[PDB]
């Protein structure tokens, strides 16, 4: 039962428990599965300072989510009862949407059923209508833990906005910070930690956590987000993170000054 | 008669004058006048004494809440709002309760500007606006006078919020479910009106909204959490 | 201004189509199937590399990017082509090897200037002094022939200028075979 699967049937359902573990745990850890990334951006060069932002923004403007996973816990690093992860599947059709080849094979290959997600899926913007007034958005005191994810957050930002991304790095991070007041970086912080570097999967080796769930899906990547969170907390930087030093860069975007793109 | 007299009339001295220059007077005369236990009853008295009856002041009750930067206070005046506007919503309704009615439409108002407008929601746990719209309209015409003036009054303040502006995805739902009211024959021609000028009032046309066919399930009527009496 | 889509893509989306603001775009090395028609928002496109697609049939708005003046469709299964393309005057560069087109449309294209013969052609077999085509170009070769607008020159001479014909075609190119 640890991570309960939610679907355009169960979705009111199991959001109705998640606005009561929100007042109880308050600690939540994300991660995203999309269609990767498909076009570079323009007439920008490699060498302007906000690039990475403005190739996230192309391939976040242009392609749709297909997972999201949220792992809820508290100040401790405890789990309520139950269902600690809940793996939202939304709509996603392969005969009429975008994606990079190589992306969709890897995730058949981890276990997504593109099938059942073409007719069962959730659609983003209900969800979106439905996460606003949750208290896991916009409501201070929640924080937000994630790794490697400015596509993460800018598909978030994307469903929930039902805009596009704004133009320029500057009104993104605002926006961003309203949505999300506090934010770790699991892959920013790592860079204060002597000896911790590598994707998702290499750090959670090192660290000696034990994956909960499909490897590569996002309700698993979230739960062994927050595994590696507070375990690498009591570790390195000693059972407390300063918020003026390390809440809301996300790597590598320019806050907090290299690629952006959660690559395997 | 929320307090003694002696506590109340000292309260009420606090907001009787108020204006943009002696804002920061006035809170600095609430901070060392009124203890910080009296806060509860100060809530109380601003949300029921003050804020419900008078639209146009509520600017200035905004700033002094901006000015004061007191959170745990920001909280207790959400929750006394959030219970006056219970009480109107399952209180005795009758056609002539016009005072019940302009007051559910200022605590909405006061509601749209201490959260919408703060880039805060209205939270589902507290209240639900598509489903006290959609209650409103299975209950009848009055329930729908009573809701849509109140709904528009909180709307409103969706504008001067980056996030609730259109197209906001929450906001432009409950915008879908007026529209999809606006469209019946026998809705009443002053709440079309209130409506339109909601559209107006956030730089939308009312005929590129979406309208659902919330109106015509008939069995998802039958089960709404009842938010009226 | 440029923009250059990778990575196998099967079918684009409408958010595409919705940044006036390129000047070029290029779709080369995916599996496309076909061009949605709604490409002309892109007014601003001069640049259009669909080559190393599947592309079997090319759209028929297509034709209307005027400023569109270099367009690559190597490489792909495009049976013929519409002749609504003709239209694209500003066209320098049209790249149409290795395409099963008939012969007599190889055989346009073949030939020195084969890029402007071909076009030239085409609209000329479109449905509806000097002045030549290197100038005027909206006209058509068989209507800048003297002869067309002498007939109705003369019927002007014997004989309200609503511009609502000319919105979504813009047919405003003058003198289209009605204008002398």
């Amino acid at each position: 039962q640890r991570i309960c699967e939610v679907w355009a049937c169960n979705l009111d359902e199991e959001m109705k428990k998640i606005r009561q573990v929100i007042r109880k745990y308050n600690y939540v850890a994300m991660d995203t599965e999309f269609p990767g990334v498909v076009a570079r951006p323009i007439g920008e060069f490699r060498s302007n300072a906000d690039y990475q932002y403005q190739l996230l923004r192309c391939n976040v403007d242009l392609l749709k989510i297909i997972q999201l996973g949220l792992t809820f816990m508290n100040e401790q690093g405890e789990y309520p009862p139950g269902t600690s992860t809940w793996q939202f599947n939304f709509k996603f059709n392969l005969t009429e949407d975008m994606y990079a080849q190589d992306s969709i094979e890897l995730l058949t290959t981890s276990g997504i059923q593109f099938k059942k997600h073409e007719e069962e899926g959730i659609e983003t913007q209900y969800f979106a209508e439905l996460l606003m007034t949750s208290g896991v958005v916009l409501c201070e005191g929640v924080k937000w833990l994630s790794f490697h994810s400015g596509y993460d957050f800018g598909y978030l930002i994307k469903i929930l906005t039902n805009s596009n991304l704004p133009e320029e790095e500057l009104d993104f991070f605002e926006i961003l910070r309203l949505f999300f007041p506090v934010i770790y970086d699991v892959k920013y912080l790592m860079k204060s930690c002597k000896n911790l570097k590598g994707g998702l999967q290499e750090v959670a080796e090192q660290l000696e956590l034990e994956r909960i769930g499909p490897q590569h899906q996002a309700g698993s990547d979230s739960l062994l987000t927050g595994m590696a969170f507070f375990k690498m907390r009591e570790m390195f930087f000693e059972d407390h993170i300063d918020d003026a030093k390390y809440c809301g860069h996300l790597y590598g975007l320019g806050s907090g000054s290299g690629n952006a793109y959660e690559e395997e | 008669h929320m307090l003694e007299e002696n506590i109340q009339e000292k309260i009420a001295f606090i907001f009787n004058n108020l204006s943009q220059s002696n804002m920061t007077q006035k809170v600095e005369e609430l901070k060392e006048t009124v203890k910080e236990e009296f806060m509860p009853w100060v809530s109380q008295y601003l949300v029921m004494k003050r804020v419900s009856i008078e639209p146009n002041f509520h600017s200035l009750y905004s700033n002094f809440l901006d000015t004061l930067k007191n959170p745990e206070f920001n909280k207790m005046v959400l929750n006394e709002t959030y219970r006056n506007i219970k009480v109107l919503l399952t209180s005795d309704k009758a056609a002539a309760n016009f005072s019940d009615r302009s007051l559910l439409k200022n605590l909405g108002h006061w509601l749209g500007m201490i959260t919408l407008a703060k880039n805060k929601p209205i939270l589902h746990t507290d209240l639900d606006v598509k489903s006290l719209l959609l209650e409103a309209y299975v209950k009848g015409q009055q329930e729908l006078l009573y809701v849509v003036p109140f709904v528009a009054k909180v709307l409103e303040s969706s504008i001067r919020s980056v996030v609730f502006r259109p197209p906001n995805p929450w906001t432009m739902a409950i915008m879908n479910v007026l529209a999809e009211l606006h469209q019946e024959h026998d809705l009443k021609l002053n709440l079309k009106f209130e409506i339109e000028v909601l559209c107006k009032n956030l730089a939308l046309d009312i005929n590129e909204l979406k309208p659902g066919n919330l109106l015509k399930d008939k069995d998802r009527l039958k089960n709404l959490d009842e938010q009226l009496s | 201004a440029e923009l250059e889509i990778s990575g196998r893509v099967r079918s684009l989306s409408t958010s595409l189509w919705s940044l006036t603001h390129l000047t070029a775009l290029h779709l080369n090395d995916n599996y496309l199937s076909r061009i949605p028609p709604d490409i002309a928002k892109l007014h601003n496109l001069v640049y259009l590399d669909l080559s190393s697609n599947k592309l079997r049939s090319l759209p028929a708005e297509l034709g209307n990017m005027v400023s569109l003046r270099e367009l690559l469709l190597n490489n792909n299964l495009l049976r013929v082509l519409p002749y609504e393309l003709g239209r694209l005057f500003q066209l320098q560069t049209l790249g149409l090897k290795g395409n099963p087109l008939s012969q007599d449309i190889l055989n346009l294209y073949q030939d020195p200037d084969g890029t402007r013969k071909l076009l030239n052609f085409m609209l000329d077999n479109l449905a509806v002094k000097y002045a030549t085509r290197q100038l005027y170009g909206y006209c058509p070769s068989w209507a800048l022939n003297w002869e067309y607008r002498k007939k109705g020159i003369m019927e002007e001479i014997v004989n309200p200028l609503d511009p609502q014909w000319l919105v979504e075609n813009n047919i405003t190119g003058c003198p289209h075979p009605h204008i002398p």
